[PDB]
């Protein structure tokens, strides 16, 4: 049974600098390898966090990621115009690997 | 500077055949293993395929599995996919992906990062 | 005592193997071990489950290697089995494809020598420098470079009788082998051609082997770079074995500098004399002996050929000769596993053979072992 | 306390050999980094040679590699630095200095005062002091001696304040001269004696020229 | 070699400022710098070990930062007693332990005239056959100061040596000598001798003689 990523919201527009939060859920216990990609339009994802908490090297420290039970939160502290793109939840602890439906934030 | 080229996209009508090409750049492939994934038009992001290239250990997503066989050359630096008995549904962009295993020995144990995608490459099935 | 070593200069599969430190009896307290071995590079992604949830507060040992360089870890933690609770351990590394899962099924001289592991982290700050400190197959001393205050810091029951002056100067010495290491990885990138974005690696040993006349027999000095021989001490003492091109460039380096010398005076002079104290000091452990215990058991695949399994428990020292024979030798078409450590200094090993169903009363193993008195023979018997 | 002493300074023929010792106080070389920095002086510091502790692997800087020879012994707790074929270059002054380690970086926290070493072809001369008869200032005038390290003090150090005892100009001829002078109240000349304290180590001499006015 | 640089070789600054001394590595040397403190005609002392680390004991007005190659040095407020010259260290790689070229720190204060002396030749030199005219400052700032020897009004000048100290660590003035050597049989050929010293903190020169 593949391991769906249900990420909600589809959509959610937020005014630049506010604190945006952005939940995910997995079918089963997926431990904290979830990792948080940031689609621009016409582009290819770009790495946001990773061990479901760690900073990825060069990342904006706003963006941060905390796993409570099986809910995975990709939290903005302070949204800014560059960060309007289609989010991403993935799970590489169990294969094959699946990515959340997406999260299209409007600015 | 660590930067991945793909290749090898184009028209192909159905039932045909492409091989994609994901020439990396700036690491040695051998260090890590690269993973296929595709995105169809305005939709979620799908894996494909990933292989270990030291060992030339393969796994395959079932939506594949059967028609692609993907490959890999140390000696080149590059990854390549074979695609093979195309499906209408196999259009996208496809982005090679690169696996950066961690560690549980450390005090704080890691989990490995997709860290680098490529760029991706548009591929039409009609 | 550690010696100070002030002289600057291939991927294996994991085996991974989830087992008890006893066998399984249904709600007593049990160990549930993951011993991953014979893996490179250094990096892994280990993990214990129960039902499909990580398990927390999890025990693993020090990082070390075998002769051939190759890592092994032991990852355990205290459970209690069930019927209905399904053990993993979830081990990913670079050589597979996709994480391995290892279902827990139930069925399923001397010497004193000093390991140490150098892995460079480009981006992640100084090189992981941990190294180690083993007498004949025990552990007794540890020294990571991520630990909080990194000090020498003792890992058996006889070691930290030692006084200050012990522990100031072994950790005088590691934190001059680490930043010795340090510099033997930067110029390691500049004899071959490698980028900065990769982590490598390098791993040195040495030690002093003592047969039973209480004089060195053998000291040993090696260096490997990226899991491969690099450059070796010869058992004169005097000079150098160079594994590749690179190795000779250094090879030459400290033949000049006659860094031979000082590993000779130590090699033969402080490094027995201390491994006499530790085996004077900890007699009681190094200089044991636990006879393994044997049981063999058989569950067949098919109703008329099965696969026989030879047991060997809680022995120590850990070498030990174990293998199969029809009538009184099957050396092909056997199938052995690694020695498996218990994490109680005691170790483990199976072996299993194919057999049809008839005459399996001609088959027997042998074990052959150090603390074992005489020669043993057992077969299978409802 | 813990103390580096130096000794074994003065002047070494062009081409000679020397001993410098460095006594240890509280502390056992045995199980410390002896290394020994030099000076020109006038000049940033140069690491010369490092003795590891345990070991013993004694390491040099590329330019005395082979001349210079260091050790350290444990019983009498000393550290030395025997230098064969002094050039012209290699006058300067010789700290030698402990070592401490980190786990990711080393630095020398205890120091010795340092010894001078000079290497020139000339002979040994003595001082010729000469009292600066006279708020008023008395003083003295030293002057051809050889080589540089004279001291200058007054009265064995019991007066202090007002001390100038300039640096020592090397005269054309090849011989050093400086001045000692010092600032006391007019209203005591006369009351108190001042004597300048001349001691030349590397000549033996030691003359008190008394100053009034 | 990794031939460390020390940015600037002088810094003169006012008491109660801010003082950045910069040492870069010429290759990355990672988290091992260290600097000391070295008071001219003493032994060097460390402040500064793990790259940040402060030594136990040193003030806390010393501060240190890491910047990939580049290295700094900070001192929160200048103090008298830290006049003295800073060397940055790599123990990166030892064998060679490389030293910085060294910074000089400086106080810089108001400008005060000096005080002018004159010393008339001893008998005891004269007899010897030699003689030294010797004139004197005291505890004057800045470090500039024109002394012009003038014996019998001429102007005798290419026989003089000048020999200024260091910074009053206390005061944070100077102070020169300067000397005249004539032979005891030119001294009886001359009578008036004098020394002529011009000051920033002195409109006009003062002068000081003495006649025999």
């Amino acid at each position: 049974s593949d391991i769906q990523m249900t990420q909600s919201p589809s959509s959610l527009s937020a005014s630049v600098g506010d604190r945006v939060t952005i939940t995910c859920r997995a079918s089963q216990s997926v431990s904290s390898a979830v990792a948080w990609y940031q689609q621009k339009p016409g582009k290819a994802p770009k790495l946001l966090i990773y061990s479901a908490s760690s900073l990825y090297s060069g990342v904006p420290s706003r963006f941060s990621g905390s796993r409570s039970g099986t809910d995975f939160t990709l939290t903005i502290s302070s949204l800014q115009p560059e960060d309007f793109a289609t989010y991403y939840c993935q799970q590489y602890y169990w294969a094959p690997i699946t990515f959340g439906q997406g999260t299209k934030v409007e600015i | 500077e660590v930067q991945l080229v793909e290749s090898g996209g184009g028209l192909v009508q159905p039932g045909g055949s492409l091989r994609l090409s994901c020439a990396a750049s700036g690491f040695n492939v051998s260090y890590y293993s690269i993973h296929w994934v595709r995105q169809a038009p305005g939709k979620g992001l799908e894996w494909v395929a990933s292989i270990s290239p030291y060992s030339g250990s393969t796994s395959y997503a079932d939506s594949v599995k059967g028609r692609f066989t993907i490959s890999a050359d140390t000696s080149k630096n590059t990854a390549y996919l074979q695609m093979n008995s195309l499906r209408a549904e196999d259009t996208a962009v496809y982005y090679c992906a690169r696996y950066s295993y961690g560690n549980s020995w450390s005090y704080d144990p890691y989990y490995g990062a997709m860290d680098y995608w490529g760029q991706g490459t548009l591929v039409t099935v009609s | 005592n550690r010696f100070l070593g002030d002289y600057v200069v291939i991927q294996r599969t994991p085996k991974i193997q989830v087992y008890s430190r006893h066998p399984a009896e249904n709600g007593k307290s049990n160990f549930l071990n993951c011993y991953v071995s014979g893996f490179h590079p250094s990096d892994i992604e280990v993990d214990l489950l129960k039902n499909g949830e990580r398990i927390e507060k999890v025990e693993h040992s020090d990082l070390s290697f075998s002769k051939d360089w190759s890592f092994y870890l032991l990852y355990y933690t205290e459970f209690t089995p069930t019927e209905k609770d399904e053990y993993a351990c979830r081990v990913n590394h670079v050589t597979l494809s996709q994480p391995k899962i290892v279902k827990w099924d139930r069925d399923m001289s001397h010497s004193m020598r000093y390991f140490h592991t150098s892995v460079s982290r480009p981006g992640r700050g100084e090189p992981r420098f941990i190294t180690v400190g083993y007498v004949d197959d025990t552990q007794f001393v540890r020294f990571d470079s991520d630990a909080a205050s990194p000090r020498e810091e003792p890992r058996a029951p006889w070691i930290e009788q030692e006084g200050p002056e012990y522990w100031d100067r072994n950790t005088q010495i590691c934190k001059a082998k680490a930043q010795t290491d340090r510099v033997g990885l930067r110029n390691l990138r500049g004899y071959y051609n490698q980028s900065e974005d990769g982590s490598h690696t390098w791993q040195t040993m040495y030690g002093c082997d003592m047969g039973p006349d209480g004089r060195l027999l053998r000291g040993y000095n090696q260096f490997a770079y990226d899991g491969k021989d690099y450059i070796a001490l010869n058992e004169d003492l005097r000079s150098w074995t160079a594994a590749d091109t690179a190795a000779q460039i250094t090879q030459r380096k400290w033949e000049a500098a006659r860094v031979a010398e000082q590993l000779r005076a130590y090699l033969e002079g402080e490094c027995v004399e201390w491994l006499r104290r530790h085996l004077e000091n900890g007699k009681e452990t190094l200089q044991r002996a636990d006879p393994p215990k044997t049981h063999v058991t058989h569950h067949p695949i098919s109703d008329h050929e099965a696969t026989l399994r030879c047991w060997a428990l809680g022995f120590y020292p850990a070498e030990i000769t174990l293998t199969w024979q029809r009538d009184g030798d099957q050396t092909q078409d056997t199938e052995l596993v690694e020695t498996r450590p218990a994490g109680d200094g005691t170790f483990q090993k199976w072996a299993a053979v194919v057999v049809p169903s008839g005459q399996e009363q001609r088959y027997t193993c042998h074990v052959q072992h150090e603390g074992l008195q005489e020669p043993l023979t057992l077969r299978w018997k409802p």
